[PDB]
């Protein structure tokens, strides 16, 4: 428990990288977050939007 | 560019479309700059039998 200043630097970087990867699962309002799924469901002009 | 098609296929004369006219007869590019003009011609292009 004395090393909390160094362990928190490891924790903040792991938490930031996991947050950056978890944001790949989000839709941001799109029909699906899976990029090949959009390209199966829709044709070129709709898939581009 | 000028030609005759049936009314239901007019939707295929647009950028990024698919179906037998877009695929096998007349394909527009996705970055098409232009106008598509169409009118029903059943009073000229059509015959009994």
């Amino acid at each position: 428990s004395a090393l909390g200043k160094l362990q928190d630097v490891v924790n903040q970087n792991a938490q930031a990288l996991n947050t950056l990867v978890k944001q790949l699962s989000s839709n941001f309002g799109a029909i699906s977050s899976v990029l090949n799924d959009i390209l199966s469901r829709l044709d070129k002009v709709e898939a581009e939007v | 560019d000028s030609f005759v098609i049936r009314g239901d296929e007019v939707r295929q004369i647009a950028p990024g479309q698919t179906g037998n006219i877009a695929d096998y007869n007349y394909k527009l590019p996705d970055d098409f700059t232009g106008c598509v003009i169409a009118w029903n011609s059943n009073n000229l292009d059509s015959k009994v039998g």
